[PDB]
């Protein structure tokens, strides 16, 4: 918005500004392992 | 449309001044929808040194604006377009045949005070309208003046000044006091000088033999005068026409020195003559 | 509807419009030809800002490479073949509506702003950035500046090479104008008024100068253009009332 | 001509409600600066 010049002053133009904002990217991870005996202990009872 | 405001109550004697001065060409150097007192004519820069060829050159610099129905304290300046028809009343004491073109100039200080306007330490200088050719003949004795006043002489300058100065055309005599002697005229004659160097080096075989051959075969007076200001040619005519396109460039050269840009064409004019139509804007 | 602005129909072989196919808004030069066939052939405003001396070397050799074919290399054998330049070529005007056929269809704006139809996009001059620049006692004024290109010659002992300027001013008056105009180019002035008695070619002047139109203060933009990759800076005009007046030349 | 109501930031300097307050909220977002 403008405000209206009196005597002698250049009124300015209208001004129109258009923007864009980007979005930054940011992938994050995390890790755990298991052994191979746990993993062998894990899904079976070899006997009971 | 450019408005002008005063902001300073006008009396019936000024309303009455500006009623007789309406339809007049007024520059203006603001370029806006509004002006006031500060801009308004010529007044704003004549005060800075008073030299002729300044206000000259920034009034070729100003952008010109016609008079129109001044309701009281506010007063409207038409910028004119380009090639239209306007009315001007004239300032310039001159009969003006119709036709001609015009230029715009500076003020000559007549000796009469100005009853124009004078309000507040301020005062409405309106730059004339004259002729393209007594402007071009103001320009020459601008640039003679110099051509002379590089010259010097003690009690000689007002020798030449005052045979010089005081000029008529069309049973008007106006004067120009006061050179300052710039080195305006030593610029816009330095490049003369440089053309008229190269219309001695580029000038023909033909033509100052022409003068010669032309005063041997035939004689008459105004030859006689010239002649008084004096005192094989096998095949090469592609560099004759080079040759003289080049002295007539020089002299296109010169001509624009002294040359002022018209500002008016002139189509009908009233019989009192305070009032003419013109078709331009530059 | 109401248009206003003056147009006309242009037919060119498409091999010298190479990246002016594609950014609309350019000058457009006449150059006419003793060639009977094509009579007039119309000329790209960097097409001859390549052999123009301002430019330097990697601007020229960049376009140069946007302009390698045979029929430019013919065509630029002939201006240079030609003895002086501004009279040979001429200023013709404003591009808009490339057709891209066989023979490529251009419109050229003489008059008014420059638009094909429906006043969608109101293209704008494209001036190379360094072929400009605007003598003045202040830049960019008061308000809306005249825009004008000048023609410059100069002469490095075998031939004459010609350099293509573009000034903005405020200064409507041409005969202001000319007189900045000196004070800017005094140098290579003096060497013209040595090399012009010397010479024979048919010329009479150092260069001259000639109006294109108004522009708009707050419309000036900078940016580049790209054809094949080529980045080149350019300062864009965005809104032109064309205004052509005559050549006024100065020596 | 019609009256309405509204409110204003007073200050009392003996027995005297003075309105008290900035423009700066006309002048957020011009080209103009604050005239003071």
């Amino acid at each position: 918005p403008r405000v209206a010049t009196g005597n002698d002053v250049t009124a300015p133009k209208e001004t129109t500004i258009m923007v864009a904002k980007h979005s930054e990217k940011h992938p994050i991870n995390i890790s755990f392992d298991l052994s191979a005996a746990c993993l062998e202990h894990l899904e079976n009872t070899f006997k009971n | 449309t450019v408005y002008c405001t005063f902001d300073h109550k006008l009396s019936l004697s000024d309303i009455s001044t500006l009623c007789k001065l309406m339809n007049i060409v007024i520059p203006i150097p603001a370029h806006h929808h509004l002006i006031g007192s500060g801009n308004l004519g010529l007044y704003p820069i004549v005060s800075s040194n008073k030299d002729y060829v300044h206000i000259r050159n920034v009034l070729r610099t100003m952008v010109v604006t016609i008079l129109q129905k001044v309701e009281g304290n506010q007063l409207v300046l038409r910028k004119p377009m380009t090639g239209q028809q306007y009315a001007i009343k004239n300032t310039g004491p001159f009969p003006w045949e119709k036709g001609d073109t015009l230029t715009l100039i500076p003020p000559l200080s007549t000796h009469s005070e100005e009853k124009l306007l004078k309000l507040g330490d301020w005062e409405l200088t309106v730059p004339l309208v004259v002729p393209t050719a007594i402007a071009a003949e103001i320009n020459i004795r601008l640039l003679c003046i110099g051509l002379i006043a590089v010259h010097r002489e003690y009690n000689e300058m007002q020798t030449i000044i005052d045979e010089l100065c005081s000029i008529q055309y069309r049973d008007v005599l106006i004067k120009l006091p006061d050179i300052v002697n710039d080195k305006q005229s030593m610029y816009s004659m330095k490049t003369a000088c440089i053309s008229l160097s190269m219309i001695t080096a580029m000038a023909p075989d033909i033509v100052r033999t022409y003068i010669d051959r032309l005063t041997l075969e035939d004689h008459s007076m105004l030859l006689i005068k010239c002649q008084e200001l004096l005192s094989l040619h096998a095949t090469d005519i592609k560099d004759e026409l080079k040759k003289i396109k080049s002295v007539l460039t020089m002299i296109d050269q010169i001509n624009s020195l002294t040359n002022e840009k018209t500002y008016f064409v002139v189509c009908d004019v009233s019989a009192d003559n305070r009032m003419a139509t013109c078709i331009y804007k530059n | 509807r109401e248009n206003l602005r003056i147009a006309a129909r242009v037919f060119t072989p498409c091999e010298l419009l190479a990246p002016e196919l594609e950014n609309l808004g350019m000058l457009m030069y006449r150059f006419e030809t003793d060639v009977d066939n094509p009579k007039i052939l119309f000329v790209g405003l960097f097409f001859l800002c390549s052999n123009a001396f301002n430019v330097s070397a990697c601007v020229r050799t960049a376009l140069t490479t946007m302009y390698t074919n045979s029929m430019v290399d013919n065509v630029l054998s002939m201006i240079n073949t030609c003895k002086y330049l501004e009279d040979k070529v001429s200023l013709f005007g404003v591009t808009s509506l490339v057709s891209c056929g066989s023979s490529c269809l251009l419109s050229c704006v003489m008059q008014g702003n420059v638009y094909d139809a429906n006043k969608e996009n109101i293209h704008g001059l494209t001036v190379l950035k360094e072929i400009f620049l605007e003598p003045d006692w202040e830049p960019r004024q008061h308000s809306t500046q005249y825009v004008y290109v000048v023609h410059v010659y100069k002469e490095v002992l075998s031939k004459l090479q010609y350099g293509i300027y573009v000034v903005l001013t405020s200064f409507q008056n041409e005969d202001l104008v000319v007189d900045i105009l000196r004070q800017y180019f005094e140098k290579e002035r003096f060497l013209f008024l040595n090399y012009l008695i010397n010479s024979n070619t048919t010329l009479s002047y150092f260069g001259s100068v000639q109006r294109i139109g108004r522009c708009a203060t707050e419309d000036i933009k900078s940016g580049f253009l790209q054809y094949r990759g080529i980045t080149l800076p350019v300062i864009k005009l965005e809104n032109i009332f064309v205004d052509l007046s005559e050549k006024k030349v100065f020596v | 001509r019609a009256y309405a109501d509204l409110k204003l930031n007073t200050l009392k300097l003996g027995d005297k409600l003075v309105a008290f307050d900035h423009l700066h909220k006309v002048y957020k977002n011009t080209d103009v600066n604050d005239p003071l």
